[PDB]
RNA sequence: CGUUAGUUGCCAGCGGUUCGGCCGGGCACUCUAACGGGACUGCCCGCGAAAGCGGGAGGAAGGAGGGGACGACGUCUGGUCAGCAUGGCCCUUACGGCCUGGGCGACACACGUGCUACAAUGCCCACUACAAAGCGAUGCCACCCGGCAACGGGGAGCUAAUCGCAAAAAGGUGGGCCCAGUUCGGAUUGGGGUCUGCAACCCGACCCCAUGAAGCCGGAAUCGCUAGUAAUCGCGGAUCAGCCAUGCCGCGG
């Protein structure tokens, strides 16, 4: 069962087998399960043809996904990095973006602890 | 307790087997406070037990928990330096505690999906003398009579 | 550092507020804030006159003030002079239109305020301070007077060092509060510094 | 005709009004079960009636209102048990080896300031 | 757990509202 | 209609209080309701004892309101005619609401 | 704290969101509380001093 | 996630002067001490020194930036 | 437990019912808040010279019933002249004073204190049930309407035992997940938007879409609590336009 950009989910309940696509997150599959009538609850293998072949329809040109997404965050990233912007320059030297403070806790955006002397 | 005796707490009878040693198995596996969840648990277990074997599931219980008393065990004692291990009875009030609380340990750390699952085998298991909860009776008790060269450390 | 505050401690039995009415949360602050004008003036004209307490009551726009005083005479005037100065002076800065009541105050020194003013006085003076203090504690055990306590803080005689004096007589247990015991705060300014001046005097039991 | 208790435990109330009847117990215009039932400890709440034998000799009325429904449930047998005495006082001698009579004064013990929750104390390093 | 604040209990953890936990 | 509204952060002030009312009421209007108390509004302060920390040793102070009420049923005169100004109370306070 | 910081006084903030609390005994800056318009350490004082009327020692 | 919902806001110091600018022609460096402001579509091409607290920068202003807000491009931290 | 008191309380009791204490009405009960009573080793057995100890009845409660408030002579040259006061020494087109802007939020690192978790005694969804204590006059904001929502418009009531915050959460019934870095976990990041505020780049909170990191119970070591305690669950307030509150101070399940 291959719906967006090649992606099979497989013998799981449709809603959450379409949070394994890129663009899709729990909202977007229930809207998709929603809008296009299909038992949010049915394994996938369990999938009509004509079923997948509507989810295809929905879902391939409602939202920009997996590919053109992953390009569109990085040429939005290569935006404010090739201005001058300050949020590019976090970007730049991979700091904490939103407003956070770096004086501790700033692991998971910068590179995991590398120690010195004192 | 340095001052008093310290005694021991009463534990109110099971609401279903008016037995107490119930409750206060109940009270070792309830955990944050949730005793409904806990008594829900155990008898839902006692159904699991009382179907699978067509016997009482209140006897197995006791035998279960008897089994799985230990009679020795050790204790560190300073002497002369780096201390021993040093073999000694069991207060009955502590083979009450240490077998609960090892039956319950024990039967958490069973394969069994859910909750009353792994208590009900557990407790099959432990009466008919197997099952993780007699090993850790076992080897307590192979403590002793193993370090048993110190039986005149007994303080 | 210890011994919390004993007014403070026994305001609800053995002891009444200075400032005794009743505000809501609109009113409350500005009324606190003209009881603490009234006492501040009142503290600054009236401290030859040998003020002790000074209570604040208010039923609706209406003020009560009655100030206990050891000499009524300073208070009042020839014939109630100054008791037209500064009692106009009074409703100039509220304009309360508030009215003035005197009291004397028998025995000067069994309040203990008036006496640790006493004291202090005494040491800005330079007297001799132990002579002060257990001479204080004469007057205050010498009528009446159940118990009676006396400290004085650092920089005794402008000495270098600070230190801490003494001598209580009789009976004064501020741990139980029962039998109401009076405090009273004064401060002694000096060319070698600052000097606290506490004054406990025991009297009554139940 | 009729017996009261009023009974309380841990900031909760609960009026016991017995009735000689069929046994059937209402409470808050709900089925005894329909308020408890779920609840395992509920039938600890009727054990006054047990110890008499006094099972199917009344019905009873209940005013349940503070506190979680645990601490209703203990209430409950203290009513019970206060109505239960008022009925007959020869169950007195009964009732009270038991202690179904007697009040269980242990509340919510007070949040205490530098502690976190009125026992535990923040914990420190010394280094 | 309480710190997703997309499900109620994040929501109730701190004290919102939102599509994922309503009023009425 | 008759309400009388009671408060004060004294509560012998407020009974000091409304016991005088009653008395002047009940020599001509009906049998008075009653004193009926009314819940205490309790305002607590937290203060950190000391200046500059030792945060963990605050102490803390509580002021109390405390309410009353007291409906007079049916009064005419005999009722209002002690009530114009005879009371002593001063930290006491009183509305009234028709 | 200075005096020229009592400068809120006279405030005519010019912008609404300048305003702040400034316990008026004592002029302290910081932890001042709104019912009294007096700070913490002043509070305790004039409590202690029994100066605040219906304010007594909390305990339960 | 940046909102101000209605009226974005512009600072009126210079306002009234790049507008006024405009009717004459592309002019030099211009002091801004108020980086308060969003950017607008007629400031691409000047030259903006923005503060920093320390000293005036100056910024080029393109069509790619017009909308961030001034001192977004005059950093006032120095780091290594 | 009682006395006084009844616009919170009540088919306990009957009357009416748009079956909601709604009305009539009543204070009995629950409660609210003032005054009281009650526990004293007073009673019994035993030990003892005594004080007292053990056990027992009665009792709501016993040997200090439970929790507070309360911290002696002094110690540490302890803490703070940056809350206030203050001696002395300095500064006085300046150490003072106004403003705009930036900083107190910096990040290659280390420790402290906490939060949320690593899950099936769990997670999610629907439904439904039981608290105490507090705050509110331009504030609390029922309710209608728009909006997925934050929220906006409108607009009732409440100087508040009468109105509103308000939904308590765990729990209960029903259903989904099926041991997997996942329907665990919510970090990071893009994009869109509400609000307060003159103004959200440095530097706010909140909402919606998408992204879904580390982490699968923690080395040496180390902390808390002896009973409504630990553990766990939510609720409130202080300061404050707003908020970086996971803090603090309370509250009950
Ligand atoms: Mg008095
Ligand atoms: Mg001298
Ligand atoms: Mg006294
Ligand atoms: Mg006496
Ligand atoms: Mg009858
Ligand atoms: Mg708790
Ligand atoms: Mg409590
Ligand atoms: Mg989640
Ligand atoms: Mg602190
Ligand atoms: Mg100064
Ligand atoms: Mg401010
Ligand atoms: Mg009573
Ligand atoms: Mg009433
Ligand atoms: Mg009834
Ligand atoms: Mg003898
Ligand atoms: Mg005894
Ligand atoms: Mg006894
Ligand atoms: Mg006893
Ligand atoms: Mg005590
Ligand atoms: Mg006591
Ligand atoms: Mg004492
Ligand atoms: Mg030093
Ligand atoms: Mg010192
Ligand atoms: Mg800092
Ligand atoms: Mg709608
Ligand atoms: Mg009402
Ligand atoms: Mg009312
Ligand atoms: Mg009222
Ligand atoms: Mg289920
Ligand atoms: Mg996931
Ligand atoms: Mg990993
Ligand atoms: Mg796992
Ligand atoms: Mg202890
Ligand atoms: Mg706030
Ligand atoms: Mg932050
Ligand atoms: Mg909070
Ligand atoms: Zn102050």
């Amino acid at each position: 069962a291959r719906i967006a950009g090649v992606e099979i989910p497989r013998n799981k309940r449709v809603d959450v087998a379409l949070t394994y696509i890129y663009g899709i997150g729990k909202a977007r599959a229930k809207e998709a399960l929603e809008k296009t009538g299909i038992n949010p609850a049915t394994r996938v293998k369990d999938l009509t043809e004509a079923e997948v072949v509507r989810l295809r329809e929905y879902v391939e040109n409602t939202w920009k996904l997996e590919g053109e997404l992953r390009a569109e965050v990085a040429a939005n990233i290569k935006r404010l990095m090739d201005i001058g912007c300050y949020r590019g320059l976090r970007h730049r030297r991979g700091l904490p973006v939103r407003g956070q403070r770096t004086r501790t806790n700033a692991r998971t955006r910068k590179g995991p602890r590398k120690t010195v002397a004192g | 307790a340095r001052r008093r005796r310290a005694e021991v707490r009463q534990l109110q009878p099971d609401l279903v087997y008016g037995d107490v040693l119930v409750t206060a198995f109940i009270n070792k596996i309830m955990r944050d406070g949730k005793k409904n969840l806990a008594a829900r648990i155990f008898y839902d277990a006692c159904k699991i037990i009382q179907e699978k074997t067509g016997q009482e599931p209140l006897k197995v219980f006791k035998q279960a928990v008897e089994n799985v008393k230990p009679r020795m065990e050790v204790r560190s004692r300073r002497v002369g330096g780096a201390n021993y291990q040093v073999p000694m009875e069991v207060s009955p009030r502590r083979q009450q505690s240490l077998a609960l609380r090892w039956l319950v340990q024990a039967a958490n750390q069973r394969p069994e999906r859910r909750a009353a699952v792994r208590i009900a085998h557990e407790l099959m298991d432990a009466a008919e003398g197997k099952g993780g909860a007699v090993k850790k009776k076992e080897d307590v008790e192979r403590m002793a009579e193993a370090n048993r060269a110190y039986a005149h450390y007994r303080w | 550092g210890n011994k919390i505050h004993p007014i403070g401690f026994r305001l609800g039995i053995t002891r009444d507020w200075e400032s005794r009415w009743y505000a809501g949360k609109k009113q409350y602050r500005h009324l606190l804030l003209e009881d603490q004008r009234i006492r501040g003036l009142l503290e600054k004209e009236l401290y030859s006159a040998g003020l002790a307490r000074v209570d604040i009551e208010r039923a609706a726009d209406n003020v009560a003030v009655t100030v206990h005083v050891a000499k009524p005479g300073v208070v009042i005037g020839r014939g109630g002079e100054r008791i037209r100065v500064l009692r106009e002076e009074l409703a100039k800065l509220t304009g309360k239109n508030v009215a003035l009541n005197v009291q004397e105050v028998q025995n000067p020194n069994l309040s203990a305020p008036l006496v640790a003013q006493r004291v202090a006085e005494q040491i800005e003076r330079r007297f001799a301070v132990r002579r002060a203090i257990k001479q204080a504690v004469q007057r205050v055990m010498e009528s009446g007077a159940k118990g009676a306590k006396v400290i004085v803080s650092g920089r005794i005689g402008g000495a270098e060092q600070a230190r801490t004096e003494w001598a209580a007589q009789g009976r004064v247990p501020l741990h139980t509060l029962r039998a109401n015991i009076d405090y009273g705060f004064a401060l002694a300014r000096t060319t070698y510094g600052v000097l606290g001046v506490k004054a406990y005097i025991f009297l009554g039991e139940v | 005709e009729q017996y009261y208790g009023t009974g309380r435990r841990k900031e909760a109330v609960a009026r016991v009004f017995l009735r000689p009847g069929n046994g059937k117990v209402t409470v808050n215009g709900q089925d005894f079960n329909e308020y408890f039932q779920g609840l395992v400890r509920a039938v600890a709440a009727l054990e006054p009636l047990r110890a008499v034998d006094a099972l199917g000799h009344f019905d009873a009325y209940i005013t349940v209102r503070g506190g979680g429904k645990s601490g209703q449930i203990d209430a409950i047998k203290l009513g019970i048990a206060r109505a239960l005495v008022q009925y007959n006082p020869d169950y007195r001698a009964k009732l009270k080896p038991l202690g179904f009579l007697t009040r269980d004064a242990r509340v919510v013990e007070r949040k205490k300031y530098g502690k976190h929750k009125a026992r535990r104390a923040p914990q420190y390093s010394k280094r | 757990g309480k710190g997703d604040r997309r499900t109620r209990r994040g929501k109730i953890w701190r004290g919102t509202y939102g599509k994922y936990r309503p009023r009425k | 209609k008759i309400r009388i509204k009671l408060r004060g952060f004294d509560h012998k002030t407020l009974d000091a209080s409304a016991q005088k009312i009653v008395e002047a009421a009940r020599r001509s209007g009906a049998q008075v309701s009653g004193p009926i108390p009314l819940p205490t509004r309790v305002r607590r302060f937290t203060v950190i004892r000391g200046p500059f920390k030792h945060k963990d040793s605050r102490e803390h102070f509580e002021l109390r309101t405390h309410n009353r009420l007291v409906d007079i049923i049916n009064p005419n005169r005999k009722t209002i005619e002690q009530l114009m100004t005879l009371d002593l109370p001063t930290g006491v306070e009183i509305e009234i609401k028709t | 704290a200075r005096k020229a910081l009592i400068e809120k006084a006279k405030r005519t903030p010019k912008f609404k969101v300048r305003a702040y609390t400034r316990c008026v005994r004592c002029g302290r800056a910081r932890s001042v509380y709104r019912f009294f318009g007096l700070c913490r350490i002043c509070l305790r004082e004039l409590a202690h001093k029994g100066q605040l009327p219906g304010v007594r020692k909390a305990s339960w | 996630p940046r909102s101000l919902k209605k009226g974005v806001f512009v600072d009126d110091h210079l306002l009234e002067k790049v507008l006024e600018l405009n009717a004459k022609g592309e002019k030099r460096l211009i002091k801004t001490w108020s980086r308060r402001s969003t950017i607008v579509p007629e400031m691409v091409g000047h030259t903006i020194a923005v503060y920093n607290g320390k000293q005036h920068v100056p910024v080029y202003i393109t069509e790619n930036m017009v909308g961030h807000k001034l001192g977004e491009f005059a950093p006032t931290r120095t780091y290594r």
